[PDB]
């Protein structure tokens, strides 16, 4: 029944500015308070910003003031934030959330939007550079072999790995995504098969990544 | 500002087992805390407000207490759907509105000792100037684990990253990864790689190691 | 005065609309005005009142009700909500609230204690018709309170009853 809907997420360079929306249903929006909360990558929540039904009282956390508006429209039925003059911190999934009130007891957020990333950084966008984590059968091999391919130097989140195309699916661990101080991303895909199979059986991985429309598929041989 | 901080960091429970999750506050609040859950790859939802304010769908297990400055949240029986994250918030000291930092909650298992690969940069990637030297751990609980890279006998440091996966949904066990990323020059400058690992299920750590230019 | 001895602008107030339920207009500062690094605050609640039978309930915590965070708590007016103060040009004096507003109900009694602010809650109920537009207030200032070098924080309740009926 009530519904969140946030888009206006992206990739901004520092300094830059970016529009938010939370597009609202199945309630009547002009009766709750409505709120913004961020999630920085790997970390946990932080209330930004919170606006009351008729738009009297607006109400923001310290280091996004004069940076940050939040407003709505309740003909529209939507929730807005205005960033200016992004930084790096300011690196987060964004939610819309929605409250009774904003007294001094504060109502809880009882219905939230599903996020929308907002990713502040001087990286441009780069296909990635796929490597074998080749099985060695010493060092990778216990009676089972170990086999990978290192997906380096991407830029932004994410890409897909698939093995067999699909079909090697069991004892798959694709890795999440590490931030180098390049600022590009690096991620592994590792798969445990075993070894006598190694002299027949073939390897390749599928990798994708979207925001370059880069496909690429690698064998990984012994 | 109120911090909120939560205790213990994560939680190891095996389902139908009382949870027990602690919020301290950093002032003493008299108004109630409220509780929020997050799986992975998920939006938060709000779970309890009060003693008994329960959002909508949420199940009776959830009840919440404390006062002055020691809050709890109490599952009474877990469910395999409550392995996930939980933040406590204040909702009456505020602006700022604050959470506490979150507990993970982890499924207990048994035991179980990594297997450890080591795998060496490949000749394309030596191409480029840059070289990779990969260790994995494979299907290990709990989460500690020690990784060390020795390259020559000498410890890395500040050189390798670590990645771990999400607690797999079929054994609960997890994998890792270290990445330990030189240049090429320093990679030719020397012999032996080796990934040393340290692990409660292992009797004694395990060392995997290669030569340079396969032996 | 608005801020008191309080040394807070006016911009570095933290306004709050009252929780508003059920006819039911409530302002709740048990948690608002203990001892904060940041403090003197103030802490404003705004009431406004366009809608006939509404009751206004305000909590404002009691010396000792936690130990050492309201040992210096004042409330003015004493005799509250029966006065209340109004703000003439640069000064708050004290009022009637039965002259103020014509039809005025203040019960004797909350939950079974006395409607005076040493019970912890004072409450009153406006009628159903308002034709003069009143802006009154009243203090909860726990700002003398001091533990661990925090000070608490000064509480303001300003009603706004606009003309309705
Ligand atoms: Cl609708
Ligand atoms: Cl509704
Ligand atoms: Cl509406
Ligand atoms: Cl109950
Ligand atoms: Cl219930
Ligand atoms: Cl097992
Ligand atoms: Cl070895
Ligand atoms: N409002």
């Amino acid at each position: 029944e009530v519904q969140l809907v946030e888009s206006g997420g992206g990739l901004v360079k520092p300094g830059g500015s970016l529009r938010l929306s939370c597009a609202a249903s199945g309630f009547a929006f002009s009766t709750y308070a409505m709120s913004w909360v961020r999630q920085a990558p790997g970390k946990g929540l932080e209330w930004v910003s919170s606006i009351s039904e008729s738009s009297s009282y607006t109400y923001y956390t310290d280091s996004v003031k004069g940076r940050f508006t939040i407003s709505r429209d309740n003909a529209k039925k939507s929730l807005f934030l205005h960033m200016n003059s992004l930084r790096a911190e300011d690196t987060a999934v964004y939610y819309c959330a929605r409250s009774d009130g904003l007294s001094m007891i504060a109502a809880p957020f009882d219905y939230w939007g599903q996020g929308a990333r907002v990713t502040v950084s001087s990286a441009s966008t780069k296909g990635p550079s796929v490597f074998p984590l080749a099985p060695s059968s010493k060092s990778t091999s216990g009676g089972t072999a170990a086999l990978g391919c290192l997906v380096k130097d991407y830029f932004p989140e994410p890409v897909t790995v698939s093995w067999n195309s699909g079909a090697l699916t069991s004892g798959v661990h694709t890795f999440p995504a590490v931030l180098q101080s390049s600022g590009l991303y690096s991620l592994s895909s590792v798969v445990t098969v075993p070894s006598s199979s190694l002299g027949t059986q073939t390897y390749i991985c599928n990798v994708n990544h979207k925001p370059s429309n880069t496909k690429v598929d690698k064998k990984v041989e012994p | 500002e109120i911090v909120l901080t939560q205790s213990p960091a994560t939680l190891s429970l095996s389902p139908g087992e009382r949870a027990t999750l602690s919020c301290r506050t950093s002032q003493s609040l008299s108004i109630s805390l409220v509780w929020y859950q997050q799986k992975p790859g998920q939006a938060p939802r709000l779970l309890i407000s009060d003693a008994s304010n329960r959002a909508p769908g949420i199940p009776a297990r959830f009840s919440a207490s404390g006062s002055g400055t020691d809050f709890t949240l109490t599952i009474s029986s877990l469910e395999p759907e409550d392995f996930a994250v939980y933040y406590c918030q204040q909702r009456s000291n505020w602006p700022p509105i604050t959470f506490g930092q979150g507990t993970r909650l982890e499924m207990k298992r048994t035991v179980a000792a990594p297997s450890v690969f080591i795998f060496p940069p490949s000749d394309e990637q030596l191409k480029s100037g840059t070289a990779s030297v990969v260790c994995l751990l494979n299907n290990f609980y709990p989460r500690e684990a020690k990784v060390q890279w020795k390259v020559d006998n000498a410890l890395q440091s500040g050189n390798s990253q670590e990645s771990v996966t999400e607690q797999d949904s079929k054994d609960s066990t997890y994998s890792l990864s270290s990445t330990l990323t030189l240049s090429k020059a320093d990679y030719e400058k020397h012999k032996v790689y080796a990934c040393e690992v340290t692990h409660q299920g292992l009797s004694s750590p395990v060392t995997k190691s290669f030569n340079r230019g396969e032996c | 005065t608005e801020s008191g001895d309080t040394a807070v602008s006016e911009d570095s107030y933290d306004k709050y609309a009252s929780q508003n339920t059920n006819k039911e207009y409530v302002c709740d500062f048990t948690d608002q005005l203990k001892p904060t690094e940041s403090g003197p605050k103030v802490k404003k609640c705004e009431v406004k009142v366009n809608e006939p039978l509404i009751k206004v309930k305000i909590i404002c915590p009691l010396k000792g009700s936690v130990e050492k965070l309201y040992d210096n708590i004042e409330y003015v007016p004493k005799k509250s909500p029966y006065v209340v103060l109004t703000k003439e040009e640069t000064k708050l004096k004290e009022k009637l609230l039965s002259k103020l507003i014509y039809g005025l109900l203040i019960s004797p009694t909350v939950n079974e204690k006395e409607n005076n602010f040493k019970e912890g809650v004072i409450e009153f109920t406006l009628p159903p018709v308002v034709h003069k537009a009143t802006v009154f207030y009243f203090i909860c200032d726990n700002s003398k309170t001091e533990d661990d070098n925090k000070k608490g924080n000064r509480g303001i309740v300003e009603v706004y009853v606009e003309p309705y009926g």
